């Protein structure tokens, strides 16, 4: 199981970005793709996830009016494994959004847990520069 | 759902519709052969259940421990991470010895209960 | 970052360390679980501990958790080099997104 | 005695005999033979695939948790069980008797629902 | 550490008992050819549901061992349990009572009719 994000790139204020996140080696539709941020002076933060069954999505109340979720219908490779990708886009870029953008794999299904984080991404850096 | 209709949910998902599945010249020789195919079936899944004493339940719980050499997954990492499909795969090459103990168990169990009773 | 830890743990190697993770009554930990993760900077994360009880697959032994109604803890048992990073815990619900706490070093002594 | 030696009995005193009646109900031209034995087996399992998911198998006589419905009849268990035979109770149910059997396996579901719990 | 297929067969009685399960498990398992093969398994069917009806009769479906309320008669042997459990193979005991099997039959059948009647009844009292 592996997840692999759009590299850096530098925006302008009021710009938006999207970030793809590919991934292989497991079912896609299976688990919640979680979008996570980190900034130095926040810490990590929950930007929301989406499901890829349902198209089902959860944000936080802070990027509810910024951030767009969307996913690619999966392509099986085995009866247990498919390819896919997530994509997130954030609209209105403030210097305060600079960070280290994380994609990464929900835990299980039918648990309590089953949107936890549980294998990441290496992550990529947003840059916001006048 | 419908038959199988579980199948591509989770083991713990799926066993609320193990009830719903528990159910179920030239032509007529290859439908007497089908009228036997499906019988011979039938019965051997009963079979296995009536001696292990698990006839009549569609869960039934043995006396027999876990072998950690069989899977080493835990409790949610099997039944919420996986399909049934998935799970048989795992313990393809277990099946049959799980199968024997259930049975030598059962044995031990009767004989004992014989036992408690010859006591009273 | 309602959630609140202590800024740093320290300990001698094979030492027991243990972290605290606490909050508002209304935040921790009554109908609520906490996750455990290890956050090393520049790098991508990994999760040590799920519902405050239990051990991520992969994780090694020496890693638990223990709850309380007024908080929760992670311990670290054999402290080891390897272990000397930041943590963060986590509050969530199955209905609920994860709240991220201030986070805490664990320091090697020697 | 003897198999259906109770037919014409009432239905209270046919119910000593039931496993007379139990038993015996197993035990080219090759062809119509094994029709005929496969039809036996059948029909016994038949049978018992119905106790089975009723909850009823291994036993003669199953108690369920499904009340009567007096639509099907008016009559009191007096007038069932001393004064008629199964011949006649059969054909004044005869109407009912896919409903009834319905109604079980639903009551049989429920009960699975409760013990796994 | 099993005897294998019908290896308890030279044991005594007691010590077979071990080895039931041995027995009731492979009873349906283990052109001309092609109805030989089709009258074989039909066979193997009627012959494993024939003792099965008789369990399912009896109440002792279900069960390796099944106990029952029928008392034992001397005529059918004078035999203590000792000269029965630990001195003979089940295949001599067969041999001794085999004049009284369908009639111990019958017996086992109607107290288990006997006993649901009544069974009913002390539910029918609550
Ligand atoms: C095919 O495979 C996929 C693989 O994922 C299967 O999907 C997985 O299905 C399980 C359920 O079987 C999901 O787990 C449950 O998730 C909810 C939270 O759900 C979030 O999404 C909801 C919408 O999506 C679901 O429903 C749609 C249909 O409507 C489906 O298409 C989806 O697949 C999902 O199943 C949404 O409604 C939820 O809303 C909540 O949160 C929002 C946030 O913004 C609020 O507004 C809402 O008001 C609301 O609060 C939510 O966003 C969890 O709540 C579940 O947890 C309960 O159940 C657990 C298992 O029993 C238990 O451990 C928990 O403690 C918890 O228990 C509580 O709920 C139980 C159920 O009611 C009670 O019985 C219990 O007593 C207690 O009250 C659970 O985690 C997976 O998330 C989902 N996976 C993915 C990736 O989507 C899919 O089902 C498979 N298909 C088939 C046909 O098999
Ligand atoms: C084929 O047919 C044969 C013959 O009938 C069957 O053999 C019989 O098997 C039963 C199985 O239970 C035997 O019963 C037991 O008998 C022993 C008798 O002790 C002798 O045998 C021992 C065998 O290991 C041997 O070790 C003994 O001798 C050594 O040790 C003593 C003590 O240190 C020493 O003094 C000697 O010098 C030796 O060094 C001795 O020769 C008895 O000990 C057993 O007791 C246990 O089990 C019973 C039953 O559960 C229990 O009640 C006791 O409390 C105890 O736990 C047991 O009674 C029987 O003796 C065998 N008969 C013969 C003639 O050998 C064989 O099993 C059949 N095969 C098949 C496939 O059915
Ligand atoms: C849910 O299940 C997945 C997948 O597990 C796979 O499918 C299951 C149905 C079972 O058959 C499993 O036996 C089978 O592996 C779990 O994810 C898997 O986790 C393992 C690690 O535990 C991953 O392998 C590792 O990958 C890393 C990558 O850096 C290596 O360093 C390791 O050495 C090791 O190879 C594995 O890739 C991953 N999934 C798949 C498809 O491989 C998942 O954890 C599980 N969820 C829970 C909560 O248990
Ligand atoms: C064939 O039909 C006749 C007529 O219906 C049956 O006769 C009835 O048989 C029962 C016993 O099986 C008799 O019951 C007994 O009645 C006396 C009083 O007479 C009572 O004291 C006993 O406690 C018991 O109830 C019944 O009287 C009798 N009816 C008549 C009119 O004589 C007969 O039994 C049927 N045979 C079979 C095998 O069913
Ligand atoms: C598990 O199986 C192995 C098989 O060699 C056996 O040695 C071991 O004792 C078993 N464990 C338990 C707990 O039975
Ligand atoms: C079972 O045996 C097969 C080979 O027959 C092997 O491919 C498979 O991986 C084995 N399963 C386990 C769990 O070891
Ligand atoms: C015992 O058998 C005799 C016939 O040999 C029979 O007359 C007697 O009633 C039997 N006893 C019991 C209790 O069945
Ligand atoms: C069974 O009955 C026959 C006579 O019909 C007799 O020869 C034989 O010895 C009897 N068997 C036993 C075990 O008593």
């Amino acid at each position: 199981g592996q997840l692999v994000q759009s590299g850096a790139e530098l925006k302008k204020p009021g710009a938006s970005v999207k970030i793809s996140c590919k991934t292989s080696g497991y079912r896609f539709n299976f688990y919640h793709i979680n979008w996570i941020r980190q900034t130095a002076g926040r810490g990590p933060e929950w930007m929301g996830w989406i499901s890829p069954y349902s198209g089902d999505k959860n944000l936080a109340p802070a990027f509810q009016d910024r951030v767009i979720m969307t996913t690619d219908t999966e392509v099986p490779v085995t009866s247990f494994t498919s390819t896919g990708a997530a994509y997130m886009e954030i609209r209105n870029l403030k210097f305060d959004d600079t960070g280290t953008y994380f994609c990464a794999k929900g835990l299980l299904r039918d648990g309590s847990s089953t949107w936890l984080p549980y294998l990441w991404g290496q992550g990529t850096l947003l840059t916001v520069s006048s | 759902l419908g038959f199988l209709g579980a199948a591509g949910s989770t083991m713990g998902a799926a066993s609320i519709t193990l009830t719903v599945q528990a159910r179920q010249t030239h032509w007529g020789i290859k439908q007497l052969q089908a009228r036997v195919l499906a019988v011979e079936h039938y019965l051997r899944d009963q079979q296995l259940l009536g001696i292990w004493g698990c006839s009549g339940k569609l869960i039934c719980c043995t006396n027999v421990p876990w072998n950690s050499s069989w899977s080493n997954k835990s409790l949610d990492e099997i039944w919420n991470n996986m399909t049934w499909l998935q799970w048989d795969k795992e313990i393809n090459n277990y099946t049959q010895l799980i199968y024997r103990l259930i049975e030598e168990s059962q044995n031990q169990q009767e004989k004992n209960e014989k036992e408690l009773l010859e006591l009273d | 970052s309602v959630l609140t830890q202590s800024a740093s743990v320290s300990g001698s190697l094979g030492q027991s360390v243990t972290i605290s993770c606490t909050g508002p009554n209304s935040v921790c930990c009554s109908h609520k679980s906490i996750s455990w993760y290890q956050w090393p900077p520049g790098r991508a994360p990994t999760l040590i501990i799920y519902e405050d009880n239990e051990r991520a697959p992969g994780i090694s032994p020496r890693f638990s958790g223990y709850k309380s109604y007024w908080s929760a803890y992670l311990t670290i048992s054999d402290l080891r080099p390897e272990d000397e990073t930041t943590y963060y815990c986590c509050s969530y619900t199955h209905n609920s997104g994860c709240v991220f706490g201030t986070g805490t070093k664990v320091s090697v002594l020697g």
